[PDB]
């Protein structure tokens, strides 16, 4: 019945207005997959930050998907290597305090050309700090604000004409420039320039750069290899069946536990204080504090939670049809947001912390904004209702899964839904979209996760090895595809993205005993037993406790988290 | 450099297991590298909050009879 | 990939209980060398190999420090370091060149490197207190003396402040590393039998703790400085030409820098 339906497809172009060539290069469009975006997390040296530019997102002036190829101003550019200098009391520490001053000095000249008001943002930022180290200069350099007024300064005008000399060795020389070459596009090549341009180094300078950058070529990582996680799993005790899902902060010092009787639990997870201080120690160590706050600000059962990525403010979703927030350093509620008339099942922040959409049982997502009370978009469309909510890792597009066995994306200022992905065979109740975005993972109620990619929207491949149960959590390595699944079966999996697929990620050029031998056992039958994929290498038991998160943090350690069950 | 016992001890006993992992590198024991945990910044209680409750209780016992 | 009349009174009671102190093992397999590819081994022996041609050093020095996926070769890389450390103790660039290394990866926030602090540390506290360094002091010249005097504790003032910087990249092994290494360094300082660069390392380690741990070595300084400088009874007057271990310039050295620790405990 599928060829009826290319018949039904291609009749509704002819009547929808393709034209006979359009319609076949549009099919053709469609059925290539995603190329590769070299840039795929935006790495620090070719890649750049988002802009702040305080409007809100918008996916139009865009290509497609399918066809091959892929200002910075010098507060910033000057606090990279302020902090990078900073960050060090080692042997190379008094030359760096040697060099800071005129790279700082010639950044300021070159600003007030342009910008006054950044120049004064610039030089009141990091005046006190070499005052009694440079003199007066700095109050000759008060008077300085426009073009004319350098002219005024003599000293500054001869900053122009004497290029101030510094005699480095040649470590310092080639730690900066390699310092100063693994990130050119957050400033390191402002830097650079001002260096090449207004500096004398005592030891040509662009053939030395060219060197720089060509031994640094010579030698990188071009095809990653896998490599097996340290999962760190968090076991809940005393919770007689009423906690339900789990999230920690990053940094990973604060847990939020939402329980079945209205209270959300926060532990400190580092045994800390957690009750904030600030040196006021005015009175109140009558009370017990067990380095554990309690919240109560709900009226019905918490069913999910989510943290900022400033980590300072606490999102939780109820029954109750509200959804409220909580200051994670006073322990307290500040703004209820009311736009739902179902139970709330699974809220989540944007990735730059703007604005959170939220799952609900009346089979639409609504997009919020932390600022308003009431939503700004309703992304209707599921036949069923939304169990899992994630954003893009742009905050600019929405993945919605819902209980029909199919997930959506929806273009976040249209609200209309951009993909619908079919293949699925049960309630979808993790969703994720990988690091470098062109493919979306979801695992279902069936134990079956898959991978589509959003260009074509069909299946690159699935994963068969979890039990015929609940996957509660995904997680996603940081640089690169490796799967991290924790899901009901008590187990905490882990999968390579890359296997099937037209990307094979270095396999070894080199067996085992274990291997094909632990599901060739088959003591239980051959149809009341699961298969692994060939994508599936590594399954870690947490005997007996079910793991609800899983958060694989920036170093390769994931932390897993659960509740110990009897 | 004789007249420290806890490390001339340590010299002694582990002659020989050295010597081989020093010949194997060139191709209890603190310096095998792969079998190694780290250590956690704060881990819970688990049995000592049942004796440090079972205690507190026979405290409330001592307490001369007061409940 | 994992590793595929009684004697029990002795397998049972100092076998497995000195055993679960310590932790637990379960045979992590290091060695097969079908564990990595092509391409990793390839990037391995042309990063071991360059460590005109300062610029390739450098270039592998932030390739370890920057790259990601060479979480395969980290147990590789302390491999050869500790042999390159522990085999090759006499030349001063290459240990420099070892401990620029070292800082490398562990700037790199990347990998996972709490599983090896055990197997770090010792290299750390072995170049900052070890009996000898250079090895070949060139003698018969007081010149040379200062010249080999200053390059074997230009690698001790590094390798204090490369144990400073592993004291604070992992404060989750607080209580596990701060009373290990002050616990070395207690063991190495209080003796004397030492040589002078021993000495010099173990104050400088010293000097990169902080707070009441420095106020922990107060009283047991006075009948330390009795013991290695021999003040049988003086009356502090002919200091100059008196002393028995050292020369005059070491003592200076150590005078010096045994208040370039004490400066902190009176800041406060």
């Amino acid at each position: 019945s599928a060829s009826d339906l290319n018949r039904i497809v291609l009749e509704y172009l002819n009547k929808k207005g393709y034209h006979r060539t359009e319609a076949m290069l549009r099919a053709e469009s469609g059925r290539t997959l995603t190329p590769q975006n070299k840039q795929s997390p935006a790495n620090t040296k070719t890649g750049k930050f988002p802009e702040q530019s305080s409007i809100p997102p918008n996916p139009g002036k865009t290509a497609k998907p399918i066809s091959n190829p892929t200002p910075e101003n010098y507060i910033r550019a000057y606090s990279m290597l302020k902090n990078w200098v900073d960050s060090s009391l080692e042997i190379y520490k008094p030359e760096l305090s040697y060099i800071m001053y005129p790279i700082f000095i010639y950044l300021f000249l070159n600003l007030v050309a342009k910008n006054p008001v950044y120049a004064r943002r610039f030089f009141d930022r990091f005046s006190p700090d070499f005052k009694d180290f440079h003199g007066s200069e700095i109050n000759r350099l008060f008077s300085v604000n426009s073009i004319d007024h350098i002219k005024e300064n003599e000293v500054a005008s001869a900053f122009q004409s004497h290029k101030y000399r510094i005699t480095m060795s040649k470590t310092t020389l080639n730690l900066l420039l390699y310092f100063l070459n693994e990130n050119e596009s957050i400033g390191g090549s402002l830097i650079i320039s001002v260096i090449n341009q207004h500096l004398d180094p005592n030891i040509d300078l662009k053939l030395e750069i060219q060197k720089v950058k060509e031994s640094r070529d010579a030698i990188k990582l071009d095809n990653l290899q896998l490599a097996l996680p340290s999962v760190c799993m968090y076991t809940f005790q005393n919770t007689n069946k009423d906690m339900s899902c789990l999230d920690f902060s990053d940094d990973c010092r604060i847990a939020a536990a939402g329980f079945q009787d209205s209270y959300i639990k926060i532990w400190s997870l580092d045994g800390s204080s957690l009750n904030n201080p600030n040196i006021a120690l005015n009175n109140n160590d009558k009370d017990e504090d067990p380095t554990c706050k309690t919240l109560v600000g709900h009226s019905g059962t918490v069913y999910s939670t989510s943290f900022s990525p400033d980590n300072k403010y606490l999102l939780s979703g109820s029954e109750d049809k509200t959804v409220r927030l909580w200051s994670m350093d006073t322990h307290t509620a500040l703004v209820s947001y009311k736009g739902h008339n179902h139970p709330v099942w699974d809220v989540s922040f944007s990735p730059l912390g703007h604005y959170f959409a939220t799952a609900s049982h009346d089979q639409t997502a609504r997009l919020w904004s932390c600022d308003h009370i009431y939503p700004l978009r309703i992304f209707a469309g599921h036949l069923n209702d939304v169990d899992c909510v994630s954003f893009h890792p742009n905050g600019c597009y929405v993945f919605t899964g819902s209980s029909d066995k199919t997930c959506r994306m929806w273009d976040v200022s249209t609200g209309d839904s951009v993909r619908l992905f079919l293949g699925h065979t049960a309630p979808v109740i993790s969703i994720a979209v990988c690091p470098d975005g062109r493919w979306l993972s979801t695992g279902s109620e069936d134990g079956i996760i898959n991978v589509w990619d959003i260009g074509t929207g069909k299946r690159l491949k699935q994963m068969r090895g979890h039990g015929k149960n609940a996957i509660y959590s995904l997680s996603y390595s940081k640089e690169g595809n490796v799967l991290i699944s924790g899901g009901a079966d008590h187990t905490v999996r882990v999968w390579d993205l890359k296997k099937a697929t037209t990307e094979p990620s270095a396999e070894p050029d080199e067996g085992d005993v274990t291997a094909s031998i632990n599901q060739d056992i088959k003591e239980y039958g051959r149809r009341r037993t699961v298969i692994p994929t060939s994508d599936l290498v590594a399954s870690f038991y947490t005997k007996k406790t079910p793991v609800f998160k899983v958060k694989f943090s920036r170093s390769n350690l994931a932390l897993a988290g659960g509740a110990f069950r009897p | 450099d004789r007249d420290d016992l806890e490390i001339s001890v340590w010299k002694t006993v582990t002659a020989k297991v050295r010597a081989e992992i020093c010949l194997k590198r060139t191709e209890l024991q603190e310096y095998d590298i792969s079998n190694a945990i780290p250590d956690i910044v704060y881990e819970g209680v688990n049995t000592k909050t049942l004796d440090k409750m079972e205690d507190a209780s026979v405290d409330r016992m001592l307490q001369n009879g007061i409940n | 990939l994992n590793d595929n009349s009684a004697s029990v009174t002795d397998t049972g009671a100092s076998q497995h209980l000195s055993n679960v102190k310590p932790g637990q093992n379960t045979e992590v397999k290091p060695l097969v060398k079908h564990v990595l590819s092509k391409e990793l081994q390839i990037y391995f022996n042309k990063v071991i190999s360059t460590l005109a041609a300062q610029h390739m050093k450098q270039a592998a020095l932030t390739s370890l420090r920057t790259d990601s996926g060479l979480h395969q070769l980290v147990p590789y890389f302390i491999q050869f370091i500790a042999e390159q450390i522990t085999q090759n103790l006499s030349d001063l660039q290459l240990l420099t060149t070892i401990l620029e290394m070292i800082y490398s990866l562990l700037s790199n926030t990347s990998i996972f490197l709490d599983p090896y602090i055990h197997s770090l540390m010792p290299s750390i506290l072995t170049l900052l207190l070890a009996k000898k360094l250079g090895g070949s002091p060139k003698d018969d010249s007081p010149q040379e003396i200062h010249e080999f005097l200053e390059r074997t504790n230009a690698l001790r003032d590094f390798a204090a402040s490369l144990l400073d910087y592993v004291l604070k990249k992992f404060p989750q092994a607080y209580k596990s590393l701060k009373p290990r290494v002050t616990r070395t360094l207690l063991k190495t300082f209080l003796d004397i039998n030492r040589v002078f660069g021993t000495y010099y390392g173990c104050l400088k380690g010293v000097s990169v703790l902080e707070g009441e741990s420095i106020r922990f070595f107060l009283g047991n300084l006075n009948n330390w400085a009795r013991l290695v400088f021999n003040e049988s009874g003086i009356t502090l007057d002919n200091i100059e030409e008196h002393l028995t271990k050292f020369t005059k310039e070491e003592t200076q050295i150590l005078v010096d820098t045994v208040i370039s620790a004490l400066l902190v405990l009176k800041k406060d």
